[PDB]
RNA sequence: UUGACCUCAAAUCAGGUAGGAGUACCCGCUGAACUUAAGCAUAUCAAUAAGCGGAGGAAAAGAAACCAACCGGGAUUGCCUUAGUAACGGCGAGUGAAGCGGCAAAAGCUCAAAUUUGAAAUCUGGUACCUUCGGUGCCCGAGUUGUAAUUUGGAGAGGG
RNA sequence: GUUCUUUGUAAAGUGCCUUCGAAGAGUCGAGUUGUUUGGGAAUGCAGCUCUAAGUGGGUGGUAAAUUCCAUCUAAAGCUAA
């Protein structure tokens, strides 16, 4: 990862003595909260699913991934937010009757 | 008046639609006798009054300075926990060892989750008949919970029955309220038109 | 509207300009207030220079990275290094700033040898001494010069040994133009089908 | 913790307990006035979150708003102008229906600041949103050096003018290349670029 | 054979505050047209004038969900530049900012989310007194659907 | 400037080892629509509909798929020149 001294090419720049310095306590606003895992799990196991999640779902069991994915993708903003979506669902119903 | 008006069409409009299955578990209250007793017991543990408070305060100051008290001039206390906040840490504590919840709070997000969260730490649960006693209980207006971790000795044989009772009401039958749905009232002249169909009808 | 050979201009006056003209004449009443400003601060203020100390530290945008100037405040790892708490350099005229990171050693420790240079000329006042009069100063700036470093000697003897600079550099070009075409290609020739 | 229940089964406003509470509670709102005293937050986890402490001088109301587009008030659509203003029913009053109640419990409560606000339930026709408010002259608040700023005249009527979390966002008042039109105020902004700027020494 | 809760009331109840003015500057909403294009409709005039709401001695913004892509700077605001440039536009008339760099001034921060639970420790009001922009005592009340201490991401806390 | 005041085992700051580390939703985001911007497969703002997650989210000025990295951490708040 050492810079190549010269103004051209893929690490371009002078070679400097790093540090890599300590990490701030931000970069961790995605942080694990084990209380707070355990509040969403709580949280589930009270409130059911909406009624659009139930449809894809029924889409997971029946129709398969393609198409679930893209109707995630058609509800939510982002096919990311559709991939994420559809792979906590594919978690759930595994974590659901057919163990 | 309107706000008479309104209020009688708060209670049936909230049962004539269906209640999911998570609220109206509040719809079982906990019954009349055990009522009594649950209470008679927990009388017993009310908390410091506003007089209480003082004088425990002098005897140990007046106590510290010459006695040289290391904050031991007082007995460990033994009253009852109140608090919605001190409560849901405590079961996470797993230190509530028992808990009953208002079941006439106005906003259910303060309470709906509570039951479902103590039946996950086998924390024994009651949904209890009115906040107003809960106030009276810990000298407040109104608590809307009430727990108890640390009892005496010989009162250590009064929750073990009762815990007992009231966990044969709301946390053994969890698993069925929990898919039970709730609601499904129709009104009185609906219910007689509806009977006077199926009379007519159903019974010919 | 158009004459012989001009230049064409794009002169955009065909707002109500005239009602938004800002014409400084208060340049020289502006450059006394301040100096008044400056003055009557200092005289306020207890001998302290008017300023905090800045870092020594490098500019961004390859343009002026060729340059040191001023920092905001220094990194609180700097401080550390210096041996006080963040919070205590403030109260004598340190800036910190927590949002830069020192991932260059010579800014690091430039810094921390300006930080030990500044503590020994600081004569810290007991909060409840003497305060002997300590002919303050009026710029911390203006006694810690920032020094641009010098990157190497006057003179030195020629090492070449043919590199023939442009290969160095085409080819250096080159080499990352083509450079994830090149590992595209690894996955075709090492399929093995 | 106990509010964190609150928070992210709020996170489920689809889901089948709330669904119950709010289409009650939606009818609850609509019964009762346009503007009217909340005794009590309905989301005390909310009202905490954004400030609210339950304090004497601390002050809550309900208020509903019409949803939809702004009308353009002009007589039978005559709009007298070039065919890019002809529009009328199509224009969006770019200030947020948060801030349009804001503005109407900040004049009912005329004596008193604007915290903030949160909206509380929804339908078709309209919106209702839950208003936090702070009084000055209570002597708890004018103490109590955490939220003494309250007291200051310099913000009176910190709805009306943007001051408020929403006018903020409606102001389009954030950092970064993305809101360079509007940094420092629009209108600011405007000025400024739009000055010619002399000095004596012409340069 | 009663009083506490919740909510909603009334009182010439004790005490309060809002209205209006000014408006040069300031914060927002609404919002044209003359004009230019040698016609004219997009566009320009202009995110202006007119209208409405809201403050102060300044207001606003303000301590990064920033800028960057370099060896990386580091709240905001103002000035010299960037620059009549990148870009937008019957790509016509026209419009047209931002990074860096120099300088002025400099300043940093705080709440919700942590049960204090061996002790609502918190606050308004009324009375009496005194050294009264208050303080002490006492009593009602607020408040556990949560008022104090602690924590605010640069961290920080339970422990040893 | 210095004189009545002395607070108080009351509070705070730094080092090491460990367990943690709580951080903001009809909101971000997406579609469409209107206005606006230099922002141009859409700069901002607003309306309606859909609407989340926590090794996430925004941004990285050409739409999208794939793999990374840098950079900060919104939907809460105060502040003088
Ligand atoms: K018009
Ligand atoms: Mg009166
Ligand atoms: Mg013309
Ligand atoms: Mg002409
Ligand atoms: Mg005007
Ligand atoms: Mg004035
Ligand atoms: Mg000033
Ligand atoms: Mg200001
Ligand atoms: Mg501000
Ligand atoms: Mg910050
Ligand atoms: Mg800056
Ligand atoms: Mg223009
Ligand atoms: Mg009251
Ligand atoms: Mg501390
Ligand atoms: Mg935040
Ligand atoms: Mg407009």
């Amino acid at each position: 990862t050492v810079k190549t001294g010269i103004a051209i090419g893929l690490n371009k720049g002078k070679k400097v003595t790093s540090m890599t310095p300590a990490p701030k306590i931000s970069y961790k606003k995605g942080a694990a909260s084990n209380r707070t895992k355990f509040v969403r799990s709580l949280v589930r196991e009270i409130a059911g699913l909406s009624p659009y999640e139930r449809r894809l779902i029924d889409l997971i069991r029946n129709s398969g991934e393609k198409r679930a994915r893209k109707v995630a993708k058609k509800r939510l903003g982002s096919f990311t937010r559709a991939k994420a979506k559809v792979e906590e669902m594919n978690n759930i119903i595994a974590a659901s009757r057919r163990h | 008046p309107e706000y008479v008006r309104v209020q009688r069409q708060k209670k049936i409009l909230s049962i004539r639609l269906k209640v999911p299955p998570t609220i109206a578990q509040f719809q079982y209250t906990l019954d009349r006798n055990t009522a009594a007793e649950t209470f008679k017991l927990f009388n017993k543990y009310r908390p410091e009054t506003a007089a209480e408070k003082k004088e425990r305060l002098t005897k140990e100051a007046a106590a510290v300075a010459e006695g040289k008290s290391k904050q031991d001039a007082s007995p460990k206390p033994y009253a009852v926990k109140y608090g919605l906040n001190h409560v849901v840490a405590l079961i996470e504590n797993k230190k509530a060892k028992l808990v009953l919840i208002a079941n006439d709070v106005d906003p259910i997000e303060l309470v709906v989750f509570l039951p479902a969260l103590c039946k996950k730490m086998g924390v024994p649960y009651a949904i209890v008949k009115g906040k107003a006693r809960l106030g009276t209980l810990v000298n407040q207006k109104t608590s809307a919970v009430a727990a108890l971790t640390e009892v005496r000795a010989e009162d250590e044989a009064a929750l073990a029955k009762l815990v007992s009772t009231i966990d044969a009401n709301f946390a053994d039958k969890y698993d069925e309220v929990k898919k039970h749905w709730g609601g499904g009232i129709l009104g009185n002249k609906a219910q007689a038109k509806m009977d006077k169909r199926a009379k007519n009808s159903d019974s010919a | 509207a158009i004459s012989k050979n001009l230049p064409i201009l794009k002169n955009h006056f065909r707002k109500h300009w005239q009602e938004r003209v800002k014409v400084h004449f208060d340049q020289a009443g502006k450059k006394v207030s301040r100096r008044n400003a400056r003055a009557t601060r200092a005289a306020k203020i207890a001998p302290r220079p008017l300023d905090l100390l800045r870092p020594v530290v490098r500019a961004p945008t390859v343009k002026y990275n060729r340059k040191v100037r001023a920092g905001r405040g220094f990194t609180l790892a700097e401080v550390k290094a210096a041996g006080l708490t963040a919070a205590y350099a403030r109260t004598i005229g340190i800036a910190v700033d927590h949002r830069r990171q020192n991932r260059n050693q010579e800014i690091f420790d430039a810094n921390v040898q300006r930080l030990k240079e500044y503590q020994s000329k600081i004569i810290v006042f007991p909060r409840n001494g003497k305060a002997p009069e300590a002919e303050q100063v009026l710029s911390a700036a203006a006694t810690f010069p920032i020094a641009q470093p010098a990157t190497d000697v006057e003179a030195r003897a020629v090492q070449d040994n043919g590199e023939s600079a442009f290969r160095t550099l085409r080819l250096a070009r080159s080499e990352k133009k083509f450079r994830g075409i090149r590992e595209k290609r690894a996955r075709e020739k090492a399929e093995a089908e | 913790g106990a509010y964190k229940y609150l928070e992210e089964l709020q996170r489920k406003k689809q889901s089948d307990v709330l669904r119950f509470l709010q289409r009650v509670r939606v009818w609850e709102y609509r019964q009762k006035n346009v503007i009217h005293r909340a005794a009590r937050p309905t989301r005390p986890d909310k009202a905490r979150r954004l400030g609210y402490k339950a304090k004497q001088g601390f002050v809550i109301y309900r208020v509903r708003v019409r949803r939809g587009n702004r009308k353009r008030p002009v007589p039978k659509g005559a709009t007298y102008g070039k065919p890019t203003n002809q529009g009328v029913n199509e224009l969006k009053y770019q200030r947020s229906l948060r801030a349009t109640a804001e503005e109407r419990v900040g004049r009912r409560a005329a004596n008193l600041r604007v915290l903030n606000s949160y909206w509380v339930n929804q339908d078709s026709t309209y919106k209702y949103f839950e208003v936090i408010l702070v009084d000055p002259q209570h002597k708890a608040i004018r103490r109590d050096a955490r939220y003494n700023w309250i007291c200051d005249p310099v913000h009176k009527h910190r709805e009306a003018r943007g001051l408020t979390a929403t006018g903020k966002k409606s102001r389009g008042i954030n950092k970064g290349h993305k809101f360079n039109n509007t940094k420092a105020g629009r209108r600011k902004t405007w000025k400024r670029q739009n000055t010619l700027s002399l000095w004596r020494y012409r340069k």
